[PDB]
């Protein structure tokens, strides 16, 4: 597995989810594929705790599971639940889960710019910030509808997600082969 | 159950642990082996992460600090706001493709 691909991973779980997420997810970076009860011993979890958060993790994608029926020793019938990172998927979410972010970002940004901030009491059109500025009356001292004249009434995230998400883009570019 | 004399000793174990694939520490555990841990484990500030289990005791992990990625926590919310659990593998594939990615 690529380093890249590890670091990827190591850096989502940490930014994304919580610190218990980020340590069951180390021992699927150590171990290509590890049992549910191998991980529970070694984490210390209590066993619902644990199950939740693996559940968690297969729903985003990242992580896939594997059952094994055997015969036990006793004879009883034995079902093991064997985890793994699957990182094609992994990835994929990634990037699905970031452009979403950004589009929601930019929606809000333009939907704030387009905000109907004035509006007139008579006619009821509204009027953007930019928009109020030359419906200004010297005459009058006052806003005034661009229609029918009456007096109006009243009523960045994207650059710091850009700032904040450049390592994540950076180490998406790095696995693109 | 543990031999650890002081906050180096302790520090120690969790390094080694990290490193060997050891796991999770009780804090309890390390209570009983260190006098005053409360002293060393406060020095050793974020060098040890911990771990909440639902009877309320403490799990302690070393923090390797080589993976370290944050973001605001509107970023976190927001992240959690995309679904995709309800979605097939190939829905997500088909919504990279369209936007080009
Ligand atoms: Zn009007």
């Amino acid at each position: 597995v690529p380093a890249a691909l590890k670091r990827l991973a190591k850096y989502v779980i940490r930014g994304f989810y919580g610190i218990e997420h980020a340590l069951a997810l180390d021992i699927l970076i150590r171990n290509s594929c590890v049992k549910e009860e191998d991980m529970l011993e070694l984490l210390k979890f209590d066993r619902k705790q644990l199950r939740s958060v693996l559940n968690n993790l297969k729903g985003d994608k990242f992580i896939k599971c594997r059952m094994r029926v055997e015969t036990a020793a006793d004879g009883k019938t034995t079902r093991h639940n064997y985890y793994f990172i699957n990182y094609r998927t992994l990835v994929n979410v990634v990037k699905y889960k970031l452009d979403h972010m950004r589009r929601r970002i930019e929606t809000d940004e333009r939907d704030s710019t387009n905000r109907a901030s004035f509006k007139c009491p008579v006619c009821s059109s509204t009027f953007t910030d930019l928009e109020a500025n030359q419906l200004f009356d010297p005459m009058t001292g006052t806003f005034r509808c661009t229609f029918c004249h009456t007096e109006v009434e009243e009523d960045t995230l994207l650059a710091r997600f850009n700032e904040q998400i450049e390592p994540i883009y950076a180490l998406l570019r790095e696995t693109e082969d | 159950k543990y031999n650890v004399r002081d906050k180096k000793a302790l520090l120690r174990l969790l390094d080694q642990h990290d490193q060997r694939g050891l796991g999770g520490i009780l804090l309890e555990d390390i209570e009983e082996a260190l006098p005053n841990s409360q002293k060393a484990v406060k020095a050793l500030g974020d060098q040890i992460l911990f771990v909440n289990r639902p009877d309320k005791k403490k799990i302690l992990f070393f923090n390797d600090k080589s993976c370290q990625f944050s973001v605001d926590e509107e970023f976190q919310k927001l992240w959690r706001s995309v679904t995709v659990d309800s979605m097939d593998e190939e829905k997500i594939e088909e919504y990279l493709k369209r936007q080009g990615i």
